């Protein structure tokens, strides 16, 4: 599918700072073990393969039973100044979605690598998310908050404030078959399990966020809707229990303080509208610009966004409020023709 | 347009399509926006059998419009067409379409965008023994969705 | 979306297992129905009350071009006095990519009747036997 | 191929079938890559009828050529090929056959590959005592898969 | 007919390397090895074959499955020994030399003494001109190698040289296992198929690289965007597609230069001319011969430009043929005459910029 | 080659007041600003390029983002800084002078000096012909206000003049709120447009206003009675329809030229003419030569007639053509040669009245 997860962390080691493939549980298991060590790889990836989830690319970075810091142990790897291996080695994929780090904040429960570093971590993949343009990315919040903390915390210690972040507050208590224990596992993985199955049939039209987690077990706090309007506004998202539908996640809204792209589902749905653009339009090193070039990129994407407007998954009543398409001269005057052209395209999404 | 009273000519075909043209092309002979129509014969109060009243239809595609690339020479581009329809491969075979139109001198005015092009008739000329004109690899090109402009 | 994988009625894959009756030519009448009771309240004009109660799966006629293969056929048929067998089915409609977009098992068939061919002098077509097949349940 | 646009002149026929062959063989008709479309009429949740969608379908095949062996010599091949069809006997009336395309120079550059042929028809030209312009022994065969390349 | 290659390294069996072969690829089998041993010319020229095209001229050096160094890769005057024997024959239209670096692999060359080669091979190239020189770059390298490597070390800055940066994990059947090759032989493969195919005038890039299974190190738009401008090609694997050769670029200074195919196309019309206007014998030393000259090309030329490899509305500004008195003068001397020429070539575009917005 | 247009306000960035430039839109933002400021300029032409058209000549004016006074509007022979710098281009067929009066609304200006610009505008633009004046009323103005103001104060009484009474509350994406701007730059896109579709015969009237999103001050047939005899023109809103100019008139007292489209239409009959008869070098000083000049013009106006846009029953009664030697006396001087014309305008409408009855 064209859902792909990838996040990295902890776990006992295999191909150490290398993306590989898994797409199935029992591949995933044929390449580290199973939940040994303690490490939250093993809950994250089995969550999001019961939970929904195609494919994912996993960095073990980690080893099983010496150092955390920005650079070793569950947190991000700039590729050795090379930028092709561990954490900067996912740009050279360029075939992801959501990515999450879901094994970092074991250290803060475990080890020694303090809040201040947790901050530079994550905006570390802040930054990489919002630089190669199409990932969005998962932040795991801090462990046991109960309602104002982390309130202040987003607010004060480690204000984000991107496009391309969203939040998720109280942790998920998942239990093994094989240990029979029940582990407070970060909320990630879960979710992201839950954006796979949400765009492959709700449609990536719809954010993925009313649907039942799967694989859960309870919640270390149940966020009553006192507070809910309280946390909303400021762009964290509750996933809360109900009484009679199960663990059901609440929130569609992003960590950008811009009205604009506020909705989880209009970010989500740009990227797979520039993914699909990326993919449609080709021939880059193709021959000469000519005239040839702007009608035939300008037919091959109104074509590609007619049958899109024709699911619903646009807004307007007719196939003219939902997009407008130019490709002419007012576009690319014969300066920006020595080096390459343009084109403008605009989509409406709603939400709810 | 040079002019006040231009009209077109007929030799200035040309179309771009994602699979590989070819030099000379001789034809192109159907080009249609066809809707249809309907018969109401509404009664109002006074007796009159009434207008023959008539409302609106979809677009009804199928226009395939034949298409005669003079010469089956060495490119068998459009016999793998073809060849992909039939065995499914729809990926590769449904591939957008595009016809240029262009003036008393060559420059595009007018282009008949398509938007599913099929292929699915390859026909050749007769292999007459003593004959003077040459061979036509006569193709018919279905639609999904009628013409554009 | 890939321009979507529409259904179709042409490319398909017909089977039954067990016996060496092996590969069918054309489906029909694969169907599931349940039998709903209508009770009328007496004091509520308007409408009668639907209750669903049971379901029931009807017949399948299948059919084939008469090749010498029909002996198994008839030797299944035959062996109601002996013992029968139920094997189990398949009825899966393709694209012609040759994917699949639905399949249907039959958990259990039994043999109903066979209509054998129609020769006839004048009529140019090819023998067509049909082999209806009873049914228990639908295959997950 | 010797020029960018020199296509296939029509004077290059011959034949491969396995029954033996003919020395003029003075035409060959149509031979076609026929395969028609379907239709459905899907309507989106917006209203429209939405443009009618057209899948696929096997290649019907089927295909007939009247090759014409101008002249009725005492070559009785063509007439043997039906009078055997007429009985049964496929080990020797279901014969593979190609129709070869050759260059502007006698060379063959494209051939039409026969599945399966059958000559299910002979026919004979008009006798007028007074006519001119030959006998003509037009034979059109039969496929049961359509032609290849 | 066509592109013509040329690949030089050690091979098993056959010919010594005082000779060249116009081989197909079972015809080389029957006259050299079969991927015998680490060589990597029986691999470039596989995937040659493979990638389309034909008519590629193989010659064997020093070893012969060796220390060649500069010394077992020219010969000059001798016609023999690798490109100072590849001047007898004026089919070629391009050149590339694998398996160079298998040598250095293996040691006993040195990393300073590869650049005599290469150097070497391209003022051979240069000298005739109908012909393009394939660079490939040292395997075991990053980013920063590369462009520390082109720059500061072998800063060629030659007009008929293209280099090729990430490496390739062909395969090879001999053994049953993948293994790291040189592109040029693959490279090679593409420029014969977009000729033929789209013709000589586009670029080739944006083709399938047809046998390679795998890459070597995966390129980012955040890294080509330095490799590009010092005029570096890269290959890189696109997800949903295949694996496809970017950029098609020289190595040229020259910014009339820069973009690949001009240089290809020139070479297309200097050779299309040369086997038009053959009438070196001298016979008629006259001065109304420009007028079968003149016709012979400006005719040749209109035809192209009916296809639209040239650019322009008209043939008035397609071109520009000259080849009166004004540019032959008395010249008493059988000096030849002198014949003016222009293509205006078309200028091809490398980036898409897309302009979203949410209305 | 269309109806080329003129426009003068201060614009943030670009050229000065010196040359006058040649636009469309997205070269409007890459020459000047975007709506930055409360200057009219962007608005004006931004509605002109959304109400069809193009060719718009900006000129920019001192301030730049200043108290032009009537100085900053006219440069005279300095060939700069307005109206004075715009005799140097032919190609113009229309003049418009928006964001002056929004110096008068920020002041420093002052009402007796507004008259100033707009009379030497007028002036400027009879200088030549071949242009028509647009001229824009004070804000904020009602009905008796208006026919005073124009009557009492402004009695211009041109011939190459039009006014446009009610403003237009146009749109402004920058700041993403409404703004009352002068009609200049929308009702020259229309004049635009008409020509362009209908031909330029038909008066620019009765086309629905784009980009306008609401008006200023209602105009109704109860006072619109005393404005047109006066000559201006009214923008009115058509409940279950758009926005549409209506009237179409010109403010000179003459009956003869009292509608628009004449003055138009006369504007384009006399560019056309010049365009065919360019012999100015007087080398064939001839008296035979005026034959030709008789020739290609009746043959074009008899195809304006063809056209229908000429009232007559036949080529006779419709045009008058006439160069023979009595419009032509042997003055032996090269004053040149002499053509007599006319072309018969149809008499356009301006009422509608419906009789009924209950029989």
């Amino acid at each position: 599918g064209t859902s792909v997860a990838a996040f990295v962390g902890l776990a006992p080691t295999g191909p150490l700072n290398e993306p590989t493939l898994v797409t199935n549980w029992t591949q995933y298991v044929a390449a580290f073990g199973d939940f040994t060590g303690g490490y939250y790889l093993a809950h994250s990836v089995y969550g999001f393969f019961n939970n929904g989830g195609s494919a994912a690319y996993v960095v073990r970075v980690g080893g099983s039973a010496q150092a955390e810091s920005a650079h070793p142990g569950p947190a991000q790897y700039l590729g050795d100044s090379s930028d092709r291996t561990g954490f900067g080695g996912l740009e050279a994929i360029d075939e992801i979605s959501m990515v999450a780090v879901p094994d970092l904040m074991a250290a803060y429960q475990r080890g020694a690598i303090d809040l201040e570093a947790v901050k530079a971590v994550q905006l570390g993949l802040i930054a990489h998310c919002e630089l190669m343009g199409d990932r969005v990315a998962i932040i795991d919040p801090p462990p046991n908050q109960n309602a104002r903390q982390i309130r202040v915390w987003r607010q004060e210690t480690a204000g984000y404030d991107s496009k391309y972040a969203a939040l998720y507050y109280p942790w998920i208590k998942s239990f093994d078959p094989a240990t029979g224990q029940s582990r407070l596992v970060p909320p990630s993985g879960h979710v992201a399990g839950i954006w796979a199955r949400n765009d492959s049939e709700r449609g990536v039209h719809k954010a993925p966020a009313n649907e039942v987690v799967r694989g859960a077990v309870d919640l270390e706090l149940q966020i009553t809707r006192g507070e809910q309007d309280l946390l909303n506004p400021i762009g964290v998202n509750c996933i809360r229990s109900f009484p009679g539908r199960g663990i059901r996640v609440w929130g569609a809204r992003t960590l950008s303080s811009d009205p604009a792209w506020r909705y989880l589902n209009i970010r989500r749905y740009f990227n797979y509208l520039e993914e699909s653009i990326l993919i449609g339009t080709q021939w880059v090193v193709f021959e000469p610009n000519d005239h040839n070039l702007w009608a035939r990129i300008r037919r091959n994407v109104s074509a590609f966004l007619v049958n899109e407007w024709r699911n619903g998954a646009l807004f307007g009543q007719s196939p003219d409020q939902a997009y407008y398409v130019k490709c002419d001269e007012e576009t690319n005057p014969p300066e920006s023709v020595d080096l390459g052209r343009v084109v403008c395209e605009i989509g409406i999404a709603p939400v709810k | 347009m040079s002019l006040p009273k231009p009209e077109d000519v007929l030799v200035a075909p040309n179309f771009g399509i994602q699979i590989d043209g070819v030099m000379v092309e001789y034809l192109n002979s159907v080009s249609n926006l066809q809707i249809e129509q309907d018969v109401i014969r509404y009664q109002q109060n006074q007796g009159t059998t009434g207008r023959n009243n008539v409302t609106l239809m979809p677009g009804v595609a199928k226009d395939g419009s034949v298409q005669v690339e003079r010469g089956m020479s060495q490119s068998s581009v459009f016999t793998q067409w073809i060849n992909d329809s039939m065995a499914g491969r729809m990926a590769t075979a449904r591939k957008n379409a595009t016809i240029i139109v262009m003036d008393y001198e060559d420059n595009p005015v007018k282009r008949w965008n398509l938007r599913n092009a099929w292929c699915s008739k390859v026909v050749a000329g007769t292999l007459k023994a003593g004959d003077t004109n040459a061979l036509t690899e006569t193709i018919t090109i279905v639609f999904e969705e009628l013409v554009v402009e | 979306m890939t321009r979507k994988d529409p259904g179709s009625s042409i490319w398909f894959s017909l089977a039954i297992d067990g016996e060496s009756l092996g590969y069918f030519n054309g489906c029909e009448g694969l169907s599931t129905q349940v039998e709903v009771e209508q009770r009328q309240e007496g004091g509520n004009n308007g409408f009668v009350w639907q209750l669903p109660t049971r379901v029931t799966y009807s017949n399948i006629r299948l059919t084939r071009p008469l090749t010498p293969d029909t002996a198994k056929v008839a030797k299944w048929i035959s062996s109601v006095q002996t013992g029968i067998q139920r094997p189990t089915a398949q009825i899966s409609a393709l694209r012609a990519d040759g994917s699949l977009v639905a399949r249907w098992g039959l958990i259990d068939v039994l043999p109903v009747s066979w209509q054998g061919p129609s020769l006839d002098p004048g009529s140019a077509s090819v023998a067509n036997e049909v082999l209806e097949i009873a049914h228990h349940g639908f295959t997950d």
